[PDB]
RNA sequence: AUGUGGACCCGCCCCUUGGGGUGUGUCCAAAGGGCUUUGCCCGCUUCCGGAUGGGCCCGCGUCCCAUCAGCUAGUUGGUGGGGUAAUGGCCCACCAAGGCGACGACGGGUAGCCGGUCUGAGAGGAUGGCCGGCCACAGGGGCACUGAGACACGGGCCCCACUCCUACGGGAGGCAGCAGUUAGGAAUCUUCCGCAAUGGGCGCAAGCCUGACGGAGCGACGCCGCUUGGAGGAAGAAGCCCUUCGGGGUGUAAACUCCUGAACCCGGGACGAAACCCCCGAGGAGGGGACUGACGGUACCGGGGUAAUAGCGCCGGCCAACUCCGUGCCAGCAGCCGCGGUAAUACGGAGGGCGCGAGCGUUACCCGGAUUCACUGGGCGUAAAGGGCGUGUAGGCGGCCUGGGGCGUCCCAUGUGAAAGACCACGGCUCAACCGUGGGGGAGCGUGGGAUACGCUCAGGCUAGACGGUGGGAGAGGGUGGUGGAAUUCCCGGAGUAGCGGUGAAAUGCGCAGAUACCGGGAGGAACGCCGAUGGCGAAGGCAGCCACCUGGUCCACCCGUGACGCUGAGGCGCGAAAGCGUGGGGAGCAAACCGGAUUAGAUACCCGGGUAGUCCACGCCCUAAACGAUGCGCGCUAGGUCUCUGGGUCUCCUGGGGGCCGAAGCUAACGCGUUAAGCGCGCCGCCUGGGGAGUACGGCCGCAAGGCUGAAACUCAAAGGAAUUGACGGGGGCCCGCACAAGCGGUGGAGCAUG
RNA sequence: GGGCAGGCGCCGAGGGUAGGGCCCGUGACUGGGGCGAAGUCGUAACAAGGUAGCUGUACCGGAAGGUGCGGCUGGAUCACCUC
RNA sequence: AAGGAGGUAAAAAUGGUAAAAAA
RNA sequence: UCCCUGGGGUGAUGAGCUCCGGGGAGCCGCAGUGAACAGGCUCUGGCGACUGUUUACCAAAAACACAGCUCUCUGCGAACUC
RNA sequence: UGAACGGCGGCCGUAACUAUAACGGUCCUAAGGUAGCGAAAUUCCUUGUCGGGUAAGUUCCGACCUGCACGAAAAGCGUAACG
């Protein structure tokens, strides 16, 4: 590229793509949803994972997951489009929250209460 | 041919340095004379003189070597460790006062041609005059 | 079309959030969200408000039904899979007797080997294909 | 009217874009109000000078797409005009043809710019909210007006939409002003106080308007500081987790003790505010007295005094921390790699501990690590990549020597770079955060002088690079005509008769209608045996009998000449295997497609019989590749030993140019390169930035077609891949060996019978 | 003297007619591609993969594959002409 | 005759068989 | 309508006469090629290549024709044909 | 010998809903219709099924493909210009 050619041309900036088009700057969204199902991760699992299709307040039928055991969710919930794929469900992108307008965590949870709902386990004793 | 008989010289230098051959030749010019002047002038080469080959004026340069140690082969160490042509005919460097490298931060040498003649790092900074940054050597 | 549908989930989003009362619950064994509630004319002028300031095209359907099923007789059959593909086969000759009992009982099956035929690795997975092929009547 | 002055007009002196003066001739002013009045305050009139802001202009810098290549007819320039504060086509006329473009025009996607700001050693990347400056809009568009100033947020007209008020004749309105309603969204507040302080508008002041401003409220949204306590307190009680029944841990932690004393009660109590003002002096300087708090009686000062909130992520490695049941590839965590498929330290629960603590995690966004678009700081033999190769345009850069130049470059002076922030220093609120003051460093362009080392510009000169002159030389180097033999099918003929053919085996196949084989002559086309090579020539793809013709390329010798004429070379140019194509001629052998045959389970294939396209001749058209040395080109440097082909020399040798191998140094991750470098350096072009999608689609250009040159994306995976080492494995090979073949001896299979 | 109104005329917002240009969404149908553990068929590549492979290309076949022309090693050893 | 290398001829009747996995 | 103005031509390089024109402003009406001659146009299938040739007396066409393609026959006493 | 007259199959089964059938078997023949086009000047059931075009579309275009009975020189397909 011998200085000259480098100057004449340019070494272009990498750019991104956002492997996470939650879009608008909105990775928090009103997950309306439709369906539930199950699906499997590669050759060593099988579970649940929803599909929450969401519609946001901008579009997309995504694959909104869930923060795990203890479900209700039926068909609205405002599944809070969040973010993070794995080797499971060809998507796992834009997760759910529990708390939102619905779910509010595992019936009795003692740790991840930062999304898994349950307030402050006051056993009142 | 040649685009830099200077950098080509520096290269033939690097040859004799890396091959351990007491002396090596390089054609007639005033500037090479200035440089090799600086070179002996800081205890590096072994000297220079306006010689000739076939009828063409040249400038031969003898050079310096260290002591012959044992164990890991006999190979004695080099004196003229390495020189790098900085201001290429594409990167016309033009150092000034507050500019200027420090070369091995303390030792080494910068070779640089200024308003008046061919100077060195410590010199040119002492002088307070600058110009093109030729090679580096330590 | 189900495009008008989620659109009307927004309709409900301001319908179920201005008037408590009714319950907008989908059915499981059939699709289509169901409008449940406590009033005839109530649900109806709900639908009017819809075809007024929400303009939905929804041919107000009759509620569907979840239909299970069964039989009433003992049939002996031959589930013989005599198929030797390119060497590995996966052939399975299953001889089953099948018995039916009361509507409300439950699902049965027996660990029934006539002597020691079918491997103990089919036991919890041959009956699967009994269960599996029993979701689709 | 009055006319110091100013305006224009024709001359004129200086000046040099429209800077100042001047001779002639005409036009222009004025506002007066108050009162302590014969004086002053406010204001007016004509101009000159500053102070201030802005207009116009240029210099320079200023996002992405080349799948944005042409753009323009008010368009480029003028004369004369219009208008503006004014140059100018911004608008009129008339007129000459120009004006911008790979230094990326035009078109489009996108963006308000900056002083600054977060990150990184740094280069840079990203960014421009509050704050300060510049711009732009007023719901959308035109529009003028007023005027010192505007195309004017709370002024005017019209049109648009939009929404309202009405007696449905008519009319009204613009929170991108300050709070506040609502849609929007995951999310961004009070429909609060005083003009007490500063500042802006007006007024002689008194003063008045100020949702500027100065304060209160709300939200852990950010940074900052702070309490939940101290101090004694057990081989350590109990409660619980664990255990091998000995205990271990939790933890001085708790309880008990004394102490101090958040929150809270009473009292006093702000700085924030001395000016404006009247008065003595003159209305000046000075001097006096007096007014002025929204917060809030909050800060804070004194005294009385109560121990008085604790969470959030984690404990598989990165990344600091484990034990116990359950769960059983189910429920499930998961940034990455994965963890669980009935003894999970990764899930879920429980003791403990790591961290952090009024915060902790989660996502999103950006910079880094990422040297992972590399300027510092990368690569193209095989992982990503040389363009199939020669031509050269521009451009890029350039050998020795002298002197001018002083453009690039260096140095000191210097204008500006506001403030604020960045740094050090001192300071203020009782620390901090936060703020007060001083000072230096600061890119950058304007202006001055000086330096001429390096690039370049200028004149002159040199021969080392480059071309030429002259003489010899090698070749399968290219276009043409021409000829020789060998050899295959074929015509005529002869002579001979039971098969040939082909193959792993055989068959289809030809044959008593006379074949295969041998001889005599004729037809035709295609490729040249040996020579001949590990060789020669060539830019590459290529060239093979020999003669002649034209003709390039190159080699050495002589130093005769020229004087840097140089290296690369984005587009453009030409060239080009074989297959393919078009228009005609020709076809012996050959041969895809196509048929028979045999083979197998199948044979649309390898093996056999026929047979076509096509392989040949000329013109043209397509232009591809493992076009492979997978290594660009030009030069210079850095060990030699050798086989060989050509150029020069008296020559068992040297030396120019090349063509195989080896191996110093060096280089590379390795194989391997190593004077034909993949080693050590300079110039220049193009090509690469995870595999796949993919050489696909799109646009654009060429083709007669089959296609080609340019060439992404979403999405999908956490790998694809290079090298070498092992080990296996093989229907690659070598070697050795045994009742394996051999060599010999007696048997099995046959019979009846025993038994498995 | 003129002035205001008025009158005609220039430009002009908006709207209307026609035809372009770019981009996006979309669309019966459709090529292709990616993903899912052992599906059904053959077995081409890697040992000469059992016909050495690789490929430019042209004709063919259920498909992978085949084959003619030419090229290329990233192909081949009793032992044949040398280094 | 040592090796290594440089170009010419040799040599496979046929083969379908999978797979989550255990360290 | 009126003001101005360009070149070919003939005659002379001009008068006249003529051809072909450019511009400026002005006048009246419903309208100015004022009447007579005089085309509607675009999108997309079907088939045929295309201009044409055919049924005088119901046809004009997708039938025939055609340039062009292959297949055949003809060694001059051609073969074909009467 | 087929740019000569001409002809250019039938029956069974097979993938993990199902549906379908690259695939194999089988009786027949001289051999079993290649590419391309296809509810067509050919398609009977049929006003076939989907999609556009419309207030409504047996007509029309596009597309699907079980072509009753397309198809290679009575040529198959495609084609700007004319009619």
């Amino acid at each position: 590229p011998t200085i000259n050619q480098l100057v004449r041309k340019g070494r272009e900036k990498v750019r991104k793509k956002s492997k996470v088009p939650a879009l608008k700057g909105a990775p928090f969204r009103r997950g309306v949803c439709t369906v539930v199902r199950t699906v499997t991760p590669k050759k060593p699992n099988s579970a649940l994972r929803k599909v929450a299709k969401v519609r946001l307040t901008s579009g997309y039928e995504v694959t909104a997951y869930i923060p795990g055991e203890g479900h209700n969710l039926q068909e609205h919930s405002v599944v809070l489009i969040r973010g993070g794929r794995v080797k499971d469900l060809p998507g796992v992108r834009y997760h759910i929250v529990r708390g939102v307008y619905d779910a509010a965590g595992v019936k009795d949870r003692k740790k991840s209460r930062s999304k898994y709902g349950t307030k402050k386990p006051k056993e009142a004793a | 041919m040649l685009t830099d008989p200077i950098a080509d010289m520096l290269t033939r230098i690097r040859n004799a340095t890396r091959v351990y051959k007491e002396s090596t030749d390089v054609p007639a010019s005033r500037f090479k004379e200035e440089i090799l002047r600086i070179l002996a002038r800081e205890g590096f080469i072994k000297g220079y003189e306006r010689v000739d080959v076939d009828g063409k004026p040249y400038l031969r340069v003898y050079l310096k070597y260290g002591p012959r140690r044992q164990g890991p082969d006999p190979r004695p160490e080099q004196v003229i460790h390495h020189i790098r042509r900085i201001s290429k005919p594409g990167r016309r460097v033009y150092v000034g006062v507050k500019e200027i490298p420090r070369v091995r931060r303390g030792l080494g040498i910068a070779i640089l041609s200024t308003s008046k003649g061919v100077l060195t790092d410590r010199e040119a900074r002492k002088l307070g005059v600058g110009g093109e940054l030729i090679c580096e050597v330590w | 079309t189900k495009a008008d549908q989620e659109k009307l989930s927004q309709a409900l989003a301001r319908l179920a959030e201005e008037d408590p009362t009714f319950r907008v619950s989908t059915h499981p064994e059939t699709g289509q969200t169901i409008i449940s509630g406590m009033g005839e004319l109530h649900l109806e002028i709900i639908v009017d408000r819809l075809k007024r300031e929400f303009k939905v095209d929804a041919n107000v359907g009759k509620p569907q039904v979840a239909y299970r099923e069964t039989i009433t007789k003992p049939v002996d059959v031959e589930g013989k899979f005599i198929r030797q593909t390119g060497g590995r086969g996966q052939y399975g000759h299953v001889k089953i007797k099948v018995e039916p009992l009361p509507r409300g009982s439950g699902f049965e099956f027996v660990n029934a080997i006539v002597g020691g035929v079918i491997p103990k690795e089919y036991i919890p997975a041959v009956q699967k294909g009994i269960e599996e092929a029993m979701q689709s009547g």
